[PDB]
């Protein structure tokens, strides 16, 4: 009993159109969407008050939507443009009395470029502990840095030995940007993983630090000389070291 | 036409203090109120519903009055711990009432009390790239504010606290890096807000 949006993440060439889904199975006759900007909240694009019913919101302009049956509320994107990079979400009523809530989506992370050629999958680096760190804590912090990717979609996890850990684990909630002052600047993100100096004294203990990257699909074309970052995974290890 | 506001824009208050969210609205008549919770990339969760004809409504920690006269309504957080720390939504259903308008939200940062401050940078060793010098300002308490300096080729990250629970050990830790030549490590928090008696160990 949830609303699903996809897809999660989306890059788009600007010109291009493109369908956002959005779905619920709680029987809910009002569905609405929004899209989130720096600075801005949730503005309302379009709402539907039920099954072949559809109204503006604040910001119609550059989408339309459709409700051909309850369940589903598919947003369209007409031509992407940059103005419309922004993260959308999708949300749910039952109906029209205030004593029902609405229920919203993941969210669909979205970027507009000129050219895919902006588009960059991360280069991930572990960093050992500092012998002083050891000396003066006896703590070992090992830093992961993924840095040059564009966009900002990539999810990063530590795994210590088999498992995903999150004990002594904390991740910048933004990557910044490499280049501050511009639009399509590529983007740097760091995390930080921190153990006893006797867990990272053992030598078989194995740290492993990887970024989701979701970039492009296997089905646009590249005419780069590098290889298209298309969605996967770059990871950088470390053994622990006596 | 309808406007909601939600003050403070940016909240930072220490780990056990309670603290009040502010939300008002224009107009009256029939509407509820409904508070959100996102975390940063990641989705909307509904944490309080108010309708009109009520004036409290709680849940765990959370409390949410409503003055309906006066159009404010207030988002109470009792005994706010680092885990408290997101962005919160205030938004109130428009007139028809077939849509929810929302404000500004609120980022609250809930800053986690260091028992034993001892704020030191270490410089760590390099993995997949030749220079490249990593390194961490670390164990320094929740009033120390980091910038992000000014140079070519160095980056600081924002602050970050991590929580061992094997250990019952909490930290604040920052990082930065850079490729230049002239930029040790350790040069990019000198020019940020650091304490005296800052660890700064040479590698």
């Amino acid at each position: 009993a949830g609303v699903t949006q996809t897809p999660k993440f989306q890059v788009l060439k600007t010109g291009q159109s493109m369908t956002l889904q959005c779905a619920q199975d709680m029987n809910h006759e009002y569905m609405s969407w929004y899209r989130q900007d720096p600075g801005m909240g949730l503005r309302l694009i379009h709402y539907s008050v039920g099954a072949g019913i559809t109204d503006q919101g604040e910001v119609p302009n550059g989408y339309n939507v459709s409700r051909s049956t309850t369940e589903d509320f598919p947003l369209r994107l007409l031509s992407a443009a940059p103005s419309q990079t922004s993260v959308y979400f999708c949300a749910s009523s039952y109906g029209t009395g205030i004593n029902y809530g609405y229920t919203f989506g993941s969210g669909t992370r979205l970027t507009v470029v000129e050219d895919l050629n902006k588009v960059f999958p991360p280069e991930v680096a572990v960093f050992e502990p500092s012998e002083a760190e050891i000396s003066h804590t006896q703590k070992a912090t090992l830093v992961c840095l993924a840095t040059g990717f564009f966009p900002d979609h990539v999810e990063l996890s530590w795994w210590v030995n088999g498992k995903e850990v999150h004990s002594g684990v904390c991740t910048d909630p933004q990557p910044l940007k490499e280049q501050p002052a511009l639009n399509d600047s590529r983007y740097a993100l760091s995390s930080r993983l921190r153990v006893s100096a006797t867990f990272w004294q053992n030598p078989r203990n194995h740290f492993r630090c990887q970024v989701q990257f979701y970039g492009l699909s296997e089905n646009d074309e590249w005419t780069q000389d590098r290889a298209k970052p298309v969605t996967q995974i770059v990871s950088a290890e470390a053994w622990g070291r006596a | 036409k309808q406007e909601v506001t939600q003050i403070p824009a940016a909240l930072s208050v220490p780990e056990g203090e309670n603290l009040v969210l502010n939300c008002s609205f224009t107009d009256s008549a029939i509407y509820n109120l409904q508070w959100f919770r996102q975390d940063p990339g990641k989705g909307l969760t509904s944490l309080l519903l108010i309708q009109s004809s009520q004036r409290e409504q709680t849940s765990g920690r959370l409390n949410a009055s409503l003055d309906k006269s006066s159009g404010r309504s207030t988002l109470y957080i009792a005994a706010s711990q680092p885990g408290d720390s997101a962005t919160y939504l205030c938004a109130q259903l428009n007139q028809a009432g077939t849509a929810l308008i929302f404000g500004k939200g609120t980022t609250l940062s809930v800053s986690s009390n260091i028992q034993n401050p001892d704020p030191a940078v270490y410089q760590l060793r390099d993995s997949k790239s030749s220079d490249k010098s990593v390194c961490l300002f670390t164990d320094f308490d929740s009033q120390t504010n980091v910038s992000q300096s000014k140079d070519s080729d160095v980056y600081i990250t924002d602050k970050c606290v991590l929580d061992m629970r094997s250990m019952d050990f909490k930290s604040n830790s920052a990082v930065a890096w850079s490729n230049k030549s002239d930029f040790a490590c350790a040069n990019a928090f000198n020019n940020s807000i650091i304490p005296e008696d800052t660890f700064f160990p040479s590698p």
